[PDB]
């Protein structure tokens, strides 16, 4: 019974200990430069044929 | 039989040429063109051989490569640069083929020449349509390169992060070259493209290694590893959806029927994750001991209870045949 409410203890950490405020919107932030840092490359692709 | 078994002799160096292509890179054509040539029946014969050339070219396909495994996005972009290096050969050696001779032959008894003209002025069109697409699969090939270096090792947690712009340069080579010859063609490749590269990637991840943890039960992480896997996938079919409104228009894709390789490798990997997390499960309650009331009885029952999953978890072990492979069921 000590072990499962030292685990209760430890889960509630786990959820709201490693938890961060704004974790997906800087994902897609992360995204969007990897977004303009592709279509900068494929101009450059274009650019060598042309 | 002399001027026969010569002509006997030419299929044969031509035949020999056609297997020289067959290792090497075709140019059949110009084997097939007669040497040092004088009646018009020899002439005719050389017309008849180039006929087969031009075969060859219509024969070979982007959905044949399809159709037997493979379509890998580094082997897709290969198949169109070896197509448009072999087409661009193809109207180099068009441009030898087309002799002064080989014209007053087409002269003198001709729709048989027409035939062969029509289907090179054909070839010659194509050719321009697999260039474009050869600097289409060129951009590809560095998208492949990206996927290909992959040693198996994390790749999901970034490729994931990485896969939303590969779609994003995807949707801008639609833009840039316009005459792209088999757009709604080519969007069958780039979909399977994505579909090998996500199940070289999810073979890896588990495999005998999903197996091995299942054996021990000493792993939970590794099963959420697991999830994490088809969440990346899941990524994948999310910037598939995300490009989709970014075109805006011209979708085609044709998902419900094309990523169903996809959709039904996901349906089995998360049946074994469904499966998975209730052996984690029934592991806790062995170590359970309530010691309510009437006792021992309970817990033998629970003990019953272990040893008929133990036997279940054992023979789960077993992985005959299995290792997520999508296409055994």
């Amino acid at each position: 019974l000590e072990t499962i409410k030292k685990q209760q203890e430890l889960a509630k950490r786990q959820v709201q200990k490693d938890m961060g405020s704004q974790k997906e919107k800087w994902e897609k932030k992360k995204l969007e430069m990897i977004e303009t840092a592709e279509a900068s490359f494929h101009e450059n692709l274009a650019k060598n044929p042309v | 039989v002399a001027k026969d078994l010569m002509e006997k002799f030419n299929n044969y160096v031509a035949q020999v040429y056609v297997l020289l292509g067959q290792i090497k890179g075709k140019t059949m054509l110009p084997l097939p063109s007669h040497k040092l040539t004088s009646k018009d029946k020899a002439h005719v014969f050389e017309g008849s051989i180039i006929t087969w050339t031009k075969q060859i070219k219509n024969v070979l396909k982007l959905e044949p490569e399809q159709l037997l495994k493979y379509g890998n996005d580094p082997g897709p972009l290969a198949e169109i640069e070896f197509w448009q290096n072999k087409r661009d050969n193809l109207n180099l050696i068009d441009s030898q083929l087309k002799s002064v001779e080989v014209q007053n032959i087409l002269h003198f008894l001709k729709s048989t020449y027409t035939t062969p003209f029509t289907k090179l002025q054909a070839e010659v069109k194509k050719a321009r349509l697999e260039a474009n697409e050869n600097y289409r699969y060129l951009f590809t090939l560095k998208d492949l390169f990206s996927k290909l270096q992959e040693s198996q090792p994390s790749d999901f947690p970034t490729l994931y992060e990485l896969f939303i712009p590969i779609m994003h340069t995807i949707l801008l080579i639609y833009n840039k070259s316009k005459t792209y010859n088999q757009p709604p063609r080519l969007v069958v490749l780039i979909r399977e493209i994505c579909n090998a590269i996500i199940s070289n990637a999810q073979a890896f991840v588990d495999k005998d290694t999903i197996f091995s943890l299942i054996d021990s039960k000493e792993t939970t992480e590794a099963c959420d590893k697991l999830q994490v896997t088809l969440d990346v996938c899941s990524k994948f079919k999310d910037a598939y959806f995300e490009y989709k409104a970014k075109a805006g228009g011209n979708w085609k894709l044709t998902s419900n029927a094309l990523f169903v390789r996809l959709d039904s490798f996901l349906e089995r990997c998360q049946d074994i994750l469904h499966l998975t997390n209730t052996i984690v499960q029934f592991n806790k309650l062995e170590k359970i001991e309530l010691g309510g009331t009437k006792g021992k009885t309970l817990t033998e029952s629970i003990a019953q209870i272990f040893k008929e999953f133990e036997e279940a978890v054992q023979a789960f072990t077993s992985v005959s045949y299995d290792i997520m492979n999508i296409a055994e069921k």
